[PDB]
C-alpha cells in the first residue's frame, strides 16, 4: 500500500506498534502488507478468502524461498482493506491481498480490529489479536 | 566509483507557536491560571447610605498538558549499511513532529475560541479586514497585537493595492521581499505576524487526532484565514518530566537487535481571554 | 575592518536543542567507552598522562615589577596566583583528561563565604552541552543528569561557566571534538575481535576427545548405550595415570586444537587502534621490526613530542585566558592585563642529555637559563643568576681571590 | 518499524543502490526474467532500475572471431569521434 | 475499585502484570478498571453488556476527549465483578462498568480468564486474553 506526496509515491510503513516479530520461509512470491498463513512447516503463504488461514501480515517484499518477517497478534498495523470500514470492525484476510469485514465473508470471527476506518482500497489501522488455522 | 550520498528533504511547516503566544513551562502536568473579573462602575449613592460591596471575584483557565508523541524503529542491520545516519534523520523527524505538533494544539485552540468574528463576505479582504478584526476586539474593551495567518490570507493580503503600490505602503518591501517585509509585522497596530502552514489546524482528518470546529483556509465561503489576538491573552502550556522541553530518548530493545528513537512532549493550549481575539472570515 | 565577524558559521541548529551536534546519549556513550576499563581505556590514559601527568609551571613577565603588598605581606603576582591555584599540577591533568575524552573540559568558578576566591571547579562534562549563536559562540549550557530512576535538566548562562577544547573541527570551533567519537569504528572493531577471538579460544584453542562406538558398517549403537560408555570415559574423573581398554569396536579420536593466529590479530587490532589514537604503537605492549632503533624511532617520538606539545599550547592559552585571567580580574589586586603564562612540562626529557647541553654550552648561558633548564629554583642574588660563568666558579673566585 | 529489506527503506540502502548499479552494468536487455533471479527481481526492485544493456561495457567491446590486429576488447566509446 | 487498611481505602492498582498498555481518546468519561471498547476512530467509550464490545480496561480515570491508556489482552488485571466468580471462570463486560461470567451473560465466550475468585462486588484477579469487535 501507498501514499501520495506531490510527484512522489511513499510505501507506507506496515507495522505501526507491535512487539512480536517472527521469521518464517515464503512458500511463494509475496508483498508488503499481505495477510498469511502456514502452508508447509515454518513456511508461509497468501491467506485465501474466509477463515482458517491467517498468522500475520508479511514485512516486506519477497520472492518465493526466502525468509519472511512477520508481524504477529499482539502487533497494530497499516494494512490495505477491500471495503469500506469504520473503528469496532473486526476484519478477515479477503483471498485477495487485503483485508475485508468479518461481516462481509463468509466467516463468524476476525483476526484484527479496525482502530481507523478506511474506504475501499485504502489503508486502515487496525489491531491483530488472533490467528486462524485448520479446525475443519 | 561513490554514491550520492544525499537525501532530498520533504516539506517543512512553519513553527511560531513558540514565538506567537505567552508560553507557560509549567510545573505540572495539570494546572490552573486565576482569572480576575471585569471592571464595573461605582454606584451612585446618598448621603449617609451604607457602601454597598461588589468585590473582586475569581475563576481559573484550567490546563491539562496532553503527551505529544512519536517514535521509529529500525533494526541493527538497517543502521550499519544506511547510505545517511538513520538515528540522526529520525531525531530530526521526531523533533520535527513535536514542534508541528504544538503548533497544531495552539493553532487549534487560537482559531476555534476566539469569541469574535469579522465576516469580509468576500470583498474586502486585505487591510480594510484587519483593521476590521482589529475594530471587532477594540469594542470588546482589549487590544489585540498579533495575526496568525493562512498562506490564502497572505496571497490576498499581498495583492491588496495599499501594500503592494509603494506610495500607497510608505515603502516597497511588500512588492520587494513579500512576507519578510518589516511592515508585515508592523500593520494596523499589531507588532507581530506569524504565519501559519495549511496543514497545522486540525481537520481531525490526520490519525490520532479529533478535528476542531472551524476550517482554516481562505478559498471558500466560510473558511477563517486569519486570526487577530492580543498575544499576552493565549497561553502555550508546556510540560515535560524531565526537564524545560522536547524529550528524545535513543534505545536498543533489550533482545531483538532494533534500536530505536522517541520523543515526547506534554502540551496544552488555553486563552486567558478569549474576546481579545477575532478571526478574520471568508 | 570590521569589530565583529561577518563570515557565517555553519552551526546555528533548527532544533529546539541548539542543533545539538551531540546529544546527552552520546556524551554518556563516551561516559561508558570510559568507564568499561580495559586496554581501549588504558590507552587514552596513557594519552592524558602523557599530555598533562607531568605536571606545570606559571609565569609572567616583568614579574618583579608587580611587587604588590597583598595582605600586609609583599607578593608577586606569580606568588598571588601559586597561592589562588595550589594543586595546578593535578587540576591541569584532570581537565586535560577530560578534554581529551570529551570535546571540552567545563567547570564554575567558586568562592569562599567571605568572597574571596576558592577554586576552579569542574564539573562532569557528560552532563555539559553548550548553546551556541549563529556567529558560533556558546551563549548558555544545558546541564541533564541522572536522579533515581531518571533525570534532572537545567539551564546556566555562558557567564558564569568557563570550558576548555583541546580537539577542534576548525580555528573557530567553540564546541570541539570527542576523540572517543572520531575514531569509535576503530574501538568497535577492536573490542568486536576481542570477543571473536575469546569465543575461539573456547572453542578451538583445546583439543576435545571423540569417543566413536560401534564397528563401521556394523551394529548400530543408541544413546542409552553410549551413556555406559561415556561414564567410563568421563574426561571429569580421568587423569594422566588412566590407561583404556577396549574390544576393536571403540575408537578414542581426538578433536584437534585447531590453530589460528589470535596474536596476528590482537597485533594488528592494537596497530589500528593506537595509530588511530596517535599513540606509538609501543603503549599497546607490541612491538615491530625496524622501528625500535635509529631515524626510524626518533621520527616517531618526534611526532609523539609534537602532538604533545600541540595540545600542551592548546590548553594552556586557554586555561589562563578563560580561567586565570577572570580569577585575577575579579578576587586580586593585580593587574589582569599582565604577561601570565602557563607552561606545562615535556614529558619524555632526558635529564643526561639536558646536563651534556648544559656542559658543552653553559659558558653561553645565564645561571638562571641553567637552572631552568636543570628545573631547579633561579639563585637568590640577581648578580649570580644573571652572570654567565657558573656560580660554584663565582664562589671559588670571591673566596679565593 | 522498519527492516532494511521493508520497502519504505530500500531507497537508504547502500546495497540496493550498489546491486542496482551492478544489475546495470552487467545486463544485454531490459528483459529482466531471462537475465535475473526473481530473488534479485524483488530484492533490489530491477523492474524501477532503467536496465536496458545501454550501460553494459561489453555491449560496445570489439570481440571479433579472428583478430588479426590484436584489437578485441576495445570499447568503441573512447574513439576520437565519440 | 478500592482496598482497606486499618482507617484508610486506597485505590486498587489495576495492572498486575504485562507491557500491551496502549493509548486511545476517551469517547466518555471513564473511571480506573471499567472495561472500553472502539466507539470511533481511536477512540474508546465503556462497554455494553453481551459481547462485541470490548478492547481493553482503562488504566485511570479521565474526563471525556482526554488522552487514556488501556490494558490490552496480554495483560494481567485487577478488577472489580458484578457477581461472585471463581478461578477458570471466563468474564466479560457487564455494561454496568464490572465484569460478569460468560455464564450468567448471553454471549458464548469470555474475554478475561479468572486467576483469584472474588464475592459480588469484590475485585478479582484475571487474565486479559481476547479483544471482542463487531461481527455482525
Ligand atoms: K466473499
Ligand atoms: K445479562
Ligand atoms: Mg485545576
Ligand atoms: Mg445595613
Ligand atoms: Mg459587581
Ligand atoms: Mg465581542
Ligand atoms: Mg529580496
Ligand atoms: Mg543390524
Ligand atoms: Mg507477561
Ligand atoms: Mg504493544
Ligand atoms: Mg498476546
Amino acid at each position: 500500500a501507498t501514499e501520495t506526496q506531490g510527484e512522489h509515491t511513499f510505501p507506507v510503513e506496515v507495522l505501526i506498534s507491535g512487539e512480536e516479530l517472527r521469521g518464517y520461509t515464503a512458500g511463494e512470491a509475496l508483498s508488503a502488507g499481505e495477510p498469511v498463513y502456514l502452508s508447509g512447516d515454518y513456511e508461509v503463504s497468501a491467506s485465501s478468502a474466509d477463515g482458517g488461514e491467517f498468522l500475520g501480515v508479511n514485512l516486506y517484499d519477497v520472492a518465493s524461498g526466502e525468509p519472511v518477517a512477520l508481524a504477529g497478534d499482539d502487533c497494530e498495523v497499516r494494512v490495505e482493506v477491500s471495503e469500506q470500514v469504520t473503528a469496532n470492525d473486526e476484519i478477515l484476510p479477503d483471498g485477495l491481498g487485503t483485508f475485508e469485514t468479518v461481516a462481509t465473508s463468509a466467516a463468524s470471527a476476525g483476526v484484527a480490529i479496525v482502530q481507523e476506518g478506511a474506504a475501499s482500497g485504502e489503508v486502515c489501522e487496525a489491531y491483530i489479536f488472533a490467528v486462524q488455522g485448520t479446525t475443519a | 566509483e561513490q554514491l550520492l550520498e544525499v537525501v532530498m528533504e520533504g516539506r517543512e511547516l512553519r513553527k511560531v507557536a513558540r514565538e506567537a503566544s505567552n508560553v507557560i513551562n509549567a510545573n505540572t502536568r495539570v494546572g490552573d491560571v486565576p482569572i480576575a473579573s471585569d471592571e464595573e462602575f461605582a454606584r451612585p449613592t446618598g448621603q449617609g447610605a451604607e457602601i454597598r460591596d461588589d468585590g473582586e471575584t475569581y475563576t481559573t483557565v484550567a490546563w491539562n498538558a496532553t503527551k505529544l508523541t512519536e517514535g521509529s524503529r529500525v533494526t541493527d542491520e538497517m543502521r550499519d549499511q544506511a547510505m545517511v545516519d538513520l538515528i540522526e534523520r529520525n531525531i530530526q523527524r521526531v523533533g520535527a513532529s513535536l514542534e508541528n505538533g504544538i503548533n497544531r494544539v495552539f493553532l487549534t485552540e487560537l482559531v476555534d475560541n476566539a469569541q469574535n468574528n469579522h465576516d469580509t463576505a468576500g470583498s474586502n479582504q486585505g487591510y480594510q479586514a484587519l483593521n476590521s478584526a482589529v475594530g471587532e476586539v477594540d469594542k470588546d474593551d482589549f487590544r489585540p497585537d498579533t495575526y496568525v495567518t493562512h498562506p490564502d490570507y497572505r496571497t490576498q493580503l499581498f495583492n491588496d493595492t495599499n501594500l503592494a503600490y509603494a506610495n500607497r505602503a510608505g515603502t516597497n518591501e511588500v512588492l520587494r521581499n513579500r512576507e519578510d517585509a518589516p511592515i508585515v509585522g508592523d500593520i494596523a497596530g499589531l507588532d507581530m505576524h506569524a504565519a501559519m502552514s495549511s496543514a497545522t489546524y486540525d481537520d481531525g482528518t490526520d490519525i490520532g487526532w479529533s478535528g476542531g470546529s472551524e476550517t482554516w483556509g481562505f478559498s471558500s465561503d466560510g473558511d477563517k484565514g486569519a486570526v487577530v489576538y492580543d498575544r499576552d491573552n493565549i497561553h502555550t502550556i508546556l510540560y515535560a518530566p524531565n526537564g524545560q522541553d522536547v524529550e528524545i530518548k535513543d534505545y536498543e530493545d533489550p533482545i531483538r537487535d532494533i534500536t530505536g528513537v522517541n520523543g515526547r512532549l506534554h502540551v496544552d493550549c488555553q486563552y486567558s481571554q478569549g474576546r481579545s481575539s477575532a478571526t478574520v472570515q471568508y | 575592518a570590521s569589530s565583529t565577524p561577518q563570515t557565517n558559521v555553519d552551526s546555528m541548529g533548527g532544533g529546539q536543542f541548539n542543533g545539538q551536534d551531540l546529544t546527552f546519549e552520546d556524551l554518556r556513550d563516551i561516559k561508558d567507552v570510559r568507564d568499561s576499563g580495559g586496554q581501549v581505556a588504558q590507552l587514552m590514559d596513557y594519552k592524558a598522562l602523557l599530555n598533562f601527568g607531568e605536571g606545570c609551571e606559571i609565569h609572567v613577565e616583568g614579574d618583579d615589577e608587580t611587587k604588590q603588598l597583598v595582605d600586609g605581606e609583599p607578593m608577586t603576582l606569580s606568588e598571588w596566583l601559586e597561592d589562588a591555584f595550589p594543586h595546578l599540577d593535578l587540576l591541569v591533568l584532570d581537565l586535560g583528561g577530560d578534554a581529551l575524552w570529551y570535546p571540552y573540559a567545563v567547570g564554575e568558578i567558586q568562592e569562599t563565604i567571605t568572597g574571596e576566591f576558592k577554586e576552579a571547579l569542574p564539573a562532569e562534562p557528560w552532563t555539559l552541552m553548550p548553546e551556541s549563536d549563529a556567529q558560533g559562540k556558546v551563549q548558555a549550557w544545558h546541564q541533564r543528569t541522572k536522579t533515581h530512576g531518571g533525570y534532572q535538566t537545567q539551564t546556566l548562562p555562558a557567564d558564569d561557566l568557563w570550558h576548555i577544547v583541546i580537539n577542534k573541527a576548525s580555528a573557530r570551533d567553540e564546541v570541539g571534538i570527542s576523540e572517543v567519537l572520531r575514531n569509535k569504528d576503530e574501538i568497535q572493531a577492536f573490542k568486536q575481535n576481542e570477543a571473536a577471538i575469546n569465543q575461539a579460544i573456547e572453542l578451538h584453542g583445546f583439543p576435545q576427545r571423540h569417543v566413536k562406538v560401534g564397528k563401521e558398517d556394523g551394529a548400530p549403537v543408541r544413546d542409552n548405550d553410549l551413556r555406559r560408555v561415556r561414564t567410563i570415559f568421563d574426561p571429569r574423573t580421568t587423569d594422566a595415570n588412566t590407561a583404556y581398554f577396549t574390544g576393536q569396536d571403540v575408537d578414542v579420536e581426538t578433536l584437534e586444537a585447531h590453530n589460528f593466529d589470535y596474536s596476528a590479530i590482537h597485533e594488528m587490532d592494537m596497530r589500528n587502534l593506537t595509530t588511530a589514537l596517535g599513540l606509538p604503537l609501543e603503549a599497546g605492549n607490541v612491538g615491530a621490526d625496524g622501528l625500535g632503533s635509529g631515524k626510524p624511532a626518533e621520527l616517531r617520538f618526534a611526532l609523539l613530542k609534537l602532538a604533545i606539545k600541540a595540545n600542551q599550547r592548546s590548553f594552556s592559552v586557554q586555561f589562563v585566558e578563560r580561567v586565570m585571567r577572570p580569577v585575577v580580574r575579579d578576587y586580586s589586586p593585580f593587574d589582569h592585563e599582565a604577561d601570565i603564562r602557563l607552561e606545562i612540562n615535556d614529558p619524555l626529557e632526558d635529564i643526561g642529555e639536558v646536563a651534556d647541553l648544559i656542559q658543552q654550552v653553559g659558558d653561553y648561558m645565564t645561571n638562571e637559563q641553567v637552572a631552568e633548564k636543570l628545573d631547579l629554583p633561579a639563585p637568590e642574588d640577581d648578580e649570580v643568576a644573571d652572570s654567565y660563568r657558573s656560580p660554584a666558579d663565582m664562589e671559588k673566585d670571591e673566596a679565593g681571590v | 518499524m522498519q527492516l532494511r529489506r521493508s520497502p519504505g527503506m530500500r531507497p537508504m540502502d547502500r546495497d540496493w543502490h550498489q546491486e542496482r548499479a551492478r544489475a546495470r552494468e552487467q545486463a544485454y536487455s531490459s528483459d529482466l526474467t531471462s537475465q535475473f533471479s526473481e530473488s534479485e527481481i524483488v530484492k533490489y526492485e530491477l523492474d524501477t532500475a532503467q536496465i536496458d544493456g545501454s550501460d553494459n561495457p561489453r555491449t560496445y567491446i570489439w570481440n571479433r572471431t579472428i583478430d588479426l590486429f590484436g584489437m578485441n576488447g576495445t570499447d568503441v566509446r573512447e574513439l576520437r569521434n565519440r
